[PDB]
């Protein structure tokens, strides 16, 4: 109960003064001009609707000074009237000023008024003569060949453009240039309009050889926004190509991906998963130029937060996509990896892309134990013809998950004498470009817990606050994070979690961290397929009432 | 099935007087009953509207009532055209209402009320009627847009887009008689061919006689019209261009020798004059030079199955008209100089 | 050079499998101060052939313009005039290049133009 | 009057090939590779990069902006766009094997310095070669991205808990 008509008469004056500025678009700057701000104008009448809708017609006069000629001018732009649901609502508008019972003269002009610009929306042969004659003496309405002949313009207008892309650098017949661009400018307004499908996808299949970009940015981003919402339905190929010739698509497109793991669906991962896998970034990731631009948007995200664990399982899972498309779809010549991950050794992306499917449980540990052999070397024997340093050793080991989760639960597995070079790796994990006497003291430390940890599990179920002096940092999230794979896997668990996990959880930040965690668990879990339906359904009861929390 | 005669006559007279000017009686409950009716009839069409006797039995119903009523004098009314009609008569009816002035107001909220209720009924298993009209509106947007920003005449007329739409509905409109048997096509023919501008028709005619079946029975039936009709194939060979009739000559053979009969006839028809040193003739609708050179390179420039024809039938002109071979004495020697 | 390569494999699905599971088993044992050969035949444990054929290698018989077979149903069909290309190609691959090229003239269903790889006159018949 | 000749017409024919077969859309970039074992193949095995690389760089005349105005364009900014991207997308995946001078020449155009209207993807190719050398470090907020999708997702990551790792470094 605050405004009711201030922003809304402002915006009345400034639609009103921009509709007499365009209406009709009969040319090219009136067009670019529509298909800009034509989505807000569609806002505009929804609030107009609910405006005129909550009140009725021939009684008041608040903004019925001008709301005829505002309806005509749209109506008669045929930019407006092609729009998403402008039409529709503009047909509400008019159904709310009619009258039943007129009185005064004005309102049976009114209603004739709306009578003649409904029939001019729907019902009006302002199209070629002859076709319209040829029509009535066969007996037929415009209705019921309205499709058929669209759909035949259609695929004449994408044959045109097929046959130009073939004609690159040959003697005849260029389809003038001026043409596709009028082509690609009127596809937008209706790209949810199913009839014309055919005609986006050889716009953007049929590049030509033209070295300026022939279509308009705002072509682009219309395709691209409506792929991302699934109100077009491209094929793959059409996608590939936008993002290859678009660069700012792709970004808004990755951005969109970022949305994605940070606002609407944290910490589950079956439906980035299940997002990922239908959007078309694995498929078009293949090719290596989109695969640099895409890794550096990561990384950028990768430094902002200072290693979000949010980022990194969106980043696995990205890379799991990946492999098995880039695999699926490259028989014979395929890039090579230091194309794709061209900082570090390949020798070492060779090893971590073997998946841990086709090991067996129990020779993990040997991998594993090689993995941090050579990453050790590339780190820290950092002499030329290696990394650029620690930090891009780490951006990749971090791409590929399975081998990064695993070794906590293996240090676990072997908790009786650990192995150092494991120690190396997880301490690796949790914190490069800390130095050795960093690196050291934390190991020993977290040797020492793992000492008293195994003591803890072979002893009988203890309480959490045992476990809460060994925790009492820059090592907290190493110690917090073990601390939990310890409560999933030991037996002790099931009885304890709680006892912990409320003590832990002292902000949201630790919280939705947890919970990111346990998500990421499972989703290794039933992918790996290994599992201890112990820890499954224990973790499920978990996350089920932290998800309460938030 | 005998419960179906009464609705849909019922339906196609209501239907055919909606568009006429004395709604005057007319009230919510007609168009209610209306709409209810036509709703029933969008049902059939959907329910058991494919493979049955009632599908043919309907059309039986349909094209007898178009073929009593024929088109002539009392009224061009359209009515529902066809069998897919069905599934959208609700609409039609609905833009006829819209379009007759004369409805009455109460009638008019009514009906616009019935259209558009608004989002309030956005859920609906149905694609009701609003929809069905905003997408109308929408493809008529399209189709404007493209014909003013996009679309080209091209000159291969046979690949151009809007003939090509104009010809598959010429055609299923000789399919939908030949299936009737009740009046042959020769008839129909005729009476479209007063009625509507012809040289349009002419063109038309040209690209449906190229067009691929969809079920070559309505080629089959145009070749043998136009035999029928010399008139017509007078102004067919007269107006089109030259690659197009080379294409359909080539496609029908029964086409190839009465057309060159009208070209031998029209280069028989011509004199030499000396001082300009060009073939003209004495009459100005006698085609003149450039044009039958046009036609004629046309014919020669196509499949050896009529070059052979077309180069025998000018060479038996020329020695009919005296062995000449020196210009000035025959039109057919220079036509065939003017081809090396 | 010593350290670990990059490897994989090319060929039948239900050969290569069992292959790339042992590879995964030995590449710990992967060791850089033996040769290549010395390492590989332990790590994927088996032997190599010293020229099983030497004269009959596989000859590419792909389309030498989208580097497939099995284009489509189609098949590397349209070949090269000629004893030094003898390139196989597909109708599709081979129609769009011929198109685009500034050389070539079309007659009823035939296209002459020149085979991208020797620059010889080749036939296409649609 | 609108016959224009194929911008790579006069080069060694290897070259020409390479440059046709890249046209062809996306998966243009492949099919380079292939191209490059296929002539492997043949008679000639080595490829003579160092020729290609200065041809790239060969400027002519073009008439562009107003009506009237005559500016020069090197090569590899007149081929066809998708073949600009598939070659300098081929290029990142067979860097090693080229002399750096020419590859040199060829950033050099790609940087588009004052250009108005210039290829956002040949400059971040342009910028993702330099990171590959190294030798373009460049000391500059010289990123692959543009600063607005940088701005926004720098907007983005404040809304989550930065972590405890240490990855930047004083
Ligand atoms: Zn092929
Ligand atoms: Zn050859």
């Amino acid at each position: 109960m605050a405004q009711d008509s201030v922003d809304l008469s402002c915006d009345y004056q400034f639609w009103m003064q921009k509709l007499s500025v365009w209406d009709q678009a009969s040319t090219l700057e009136t067009q670019q001009d529509t298909c800009l701000h034509v989505a807000q104008f569609q806002e505009f009448l929804r609030k107009m609707y609910e405006a005129l809708k909550e009140m009725d017609s021939n009684t008041v006069i608040e903004r019925f000074p001008t709301i005829g000629q505002l309806l005509a001018k749209a109506c008669w732009n045929p930019f407006i009237l092609a729009y998403d649901e402008s039409q529709k609502i503009l047909i509400w508008c008019l159904c709310c000023l009619i009258n039943k019972e007129p009185q005064n003269s004005g309102q049976s002009k009114l209603n004739s008024w709306i009578q003649g610009v409904l029939s001019h929306i729907l019902s009006a042969l302002r199209f070629d003569k002859e076709v319209a004659l040829f029509t009535q003496g066969l007996g037929y309405a415009p209705i019921d060949y309205y499709p058929g002949l669209l759909k035949n313009m259609v695929l004449s207008l994408a044959s045109e453009l097929r046959e130009n892309h073939l004609n690159g650098f040959n003697t005849q017949r260029r389809m003038a240039p001026e043409r596709v661009a009028s082509l690609s400018r009127v596809c937008v307004p209706l790209i949810t309009l199913t009839d014309v499908d055919p005609l986006v996808e050889a716009l953007l299949i049929c590049h030509g050889r033209e070295p300026q970009e022939i279509l308009q940015p705002e072509f682009f981003e219309a395709v691209n926004e409506a792929i991302l919402l699934k109100k077009i339905s491209l094929p793959m190929s059409a996608v590939v190509c936008l993002w290859l010739r678009h660069l700012p698509s792709l970004e808004k497109a990755m951005l969109h991906l970022f949305e994605k793991l940070i606002s609407s669906e944290r910490n589950c991962l079956r439906r980035i998963e299940c997002f990922i896998k239908d959007s078309s970034l694995p498929q078009a990731a293949c090719h290596p130029a989109i695969f640099r631009v895409v890794d550096e948007m990561f990384r950028c995200a990768l430094l902002e937060t200072d290693g979000a664990l949010e980022i990194i399982a969106t980043i696995q899972v990205f890379t799991q996509c990946f492999v098995e498309a880039l695999e699926k779809a490259s028989k014979q010549l395929r890039f090579a990896l230091k194309t794709y991950f061209p900082y570090t050794s390949p020798s070492l992306a060779m090893v971590l892309l073997q998946d841990p499917q086709d090991i067996p449980r129990g020779h993990w540990l040997q991998t594993l134990k090689h993995i941090s052999e050579l990453l050790r070397e590339a780190v820290e024997d950092q002499t030329h013809g290696s990394c650029g340093g620690p930090f891009e050793s780490w951006f990749l080991f971090i791409h590929f998950g399975g081998w990064a989760e695993m070794v906590a639960e293996q240090l676990l597995m072997s908790a009786a004498e650990p192995p150092t070079a494991l120690l190396w790796l997880l301490a690796f994990y949790y914190g490069p470009r800390d130095g050795r006497q960093q690196r050291a003291q934390t190991m020993v430390q977290v040797k020492a817990v793992l000492g008293h940890l195994l003591a803890m599990s072979r002893s009988s179920s203890l309480s959490a606050q045992d476990l809460q002096t060994v925790a009492g940092a820059p090592a907290q999230q190493l110690i917090r994070h073990l601390l939990l794979n310890f409560l999933l896997w030991a037996p002790g668990g099931h009885t304890i979690a709680w006892d912990v996990i409320t003590l832990m959880a002292h902000t949201a930040e630790i919280t939705h961290e947890i919970i990111g965690f346990l998500d990421q668990t499972l989703y290794r879990w039933n992918r790996l397929g290994i599992e201890s339906p112990r820890s499954e359904k224990l973790a499920r009861e978990l996350l089920k009432e932290l998800r309460t929390q938030v | 099935m005998e419960s179906l005669l009464q609705h849909l006559d019922r339906f196609s007279e209501l239907l055919a007087v909606s568009s006429t000017t004395y709604v005057s009686t007319w009230d919510p409950a007609t168009v209610r009953r209306a709409l209810q009716w036509a709703r029933y009839l969008r049902h059939i069409h959907r329910r058991f509207g494919r493979h049955g006797p009632i599908r043919t039995a309907l059309e039986r119903r349909l094209h007898n009532q178009w073929r009593q009523e024929g088109g002539f004098g009392r009224g061009p009314v359209p009515g529902l055209a066809n069998f897919q009609a069905l599934g959208h008569c609700d609409v039609l009816l609905s833009l006829r209402l819209l379009e007759n002035r004369a409805l009455g107001d109460a009638a008019r909220y009514h009906l616009v009320q019935q259209l558009f209720p608004g989002p309030g009924v956005r859920d609906a298993d149905e694609e009701t009627l609003q929809e069905s009209l905003a997408r109308l509106a929408r493809r008529r947007s399209a189709v404007h847009m493209l014909r003013f920003n996009g679309y080209r005449e091209n000159p291969n007329l046979q690949e151009d887009s809007l003939m090509k739409t104009q010809a598959e509905l010429l055609l299923e409109r000789l399919q939908e008689v030949g299936k009737a048997e009740a009046e042959r096509p020769a008839r129909f023919l005729s009476s479209l061919w007063e009625r509507l501008p012809q040289n349009n028709f002419l063109k038309v005619i040209a690209v449906a006689l190229l067009q691929p079946p969809l079920s070559g029975e309505g080629s089959q039936v145009l070749v043998h019209w136009l035999l029928g009709n010399s008139e017509v194939f007078a102004a067919f060979c007269r107006a089109l261009p030259a690659g197009l009739l080379t294409l359909v000559t080539s496609r029908h053979p029964a086409l190839s020798p009465v057309y060159l009969g009208l070209l031998t006839d029209w280069g028989q028809r011509l004199h030499y004059d000396l001082q300009k040193g060009i073939w003209v003739g004495t009459e100005s609708q006698d085609v003149p030079w450039e044009e039958l050179h046009n036609r004629f390179q046309s014919l020669c420039q196509a499949p050896p199955p009529l070059k052979d024809k077309v180069l025998t039938a000018l060479e038996t002109c020329k020695a009919q008209d005296g062995d000449f071979e020196v210009p000035g004495l025959s039109i057919w020697t220079d036509l065939l100089l003017a081809l090396r | 050079p010593t350290m670990l390569p990059e490897c994989f494999f090319l060929g039948a699905d239900h050969v290569v499998k069992p292959l790339g599971i042992k590879l995964s088993r030995n590449i710990h044992l992967w060791d850089p101060e033996n040769s290549v050969l010395q390492n590989l035949k332990d790590v994927l444990e088996i032997d190599f052939p010293a020229r099983a054929i030497l004269e009959k290698s596989d000859f590419t018989m792909d389309c030498g313009i989208c580097y497939a077979y099995q284009l489509d149903g189609t098949i590397p069909d349209q070949v090269c005039d000629n004893s030094q290309c003898g390139q196989p190609f597909h109708q599709i691959c081979l129609y769009e290049w011929l198109r685009g090229l500034l050389t070539s003239r079309q007659s009823f269903n035939i296209i002459f133009g020149e085979c991208p790889y020797c620059s010889k006159p080749i036939t296409l018949k649609m | 009057e609108g016959v224009e000749p194929a911008p790579w017409a006069q080069l060694e024919a290897p070259a020409r090939l390479l440059l046709q077969a890249l046209q062809a859309g996306p998966e243009g970039a492949r099919r380079g590779l292939g191209v490059l074992r296929a002539l492997g193949s043949r008679g000639w095995e080595p490829f003579d990069w160092g020729r290609l690389l200065e041809a790239l760089c060969r400027e002519e005349p073009v008439v562009q902006g107003p009506d009237g105005r005559l500016e020069l364009k090197p090569l590899l900014l007149r081929l066809p766009r998708i073949c600009q991207r598939n070659l300098m997308s081929l290029l990142m995946a067979v860097r090693p094997s080229l002399p750096e001078s020419g590859l040199l020449s060829v950033l050099q155009i790609a940087q588009q310095d004052l250009a108005p209207d210039p290829d956002a993807w040949l400059r971040a190719l342009g910028e993702l070669l330099r990171r590959d050398l190294g030798v373009g470090t460049s000391m500059e907020g010289a990123s692959p991205l543009s600063e607005r999708c940088q701005r926004q997702l720098q907007s983005l990551c404040r809304g989550l808990g930065l972590g405890g790792r240490r990855l930047k470094s004083p």
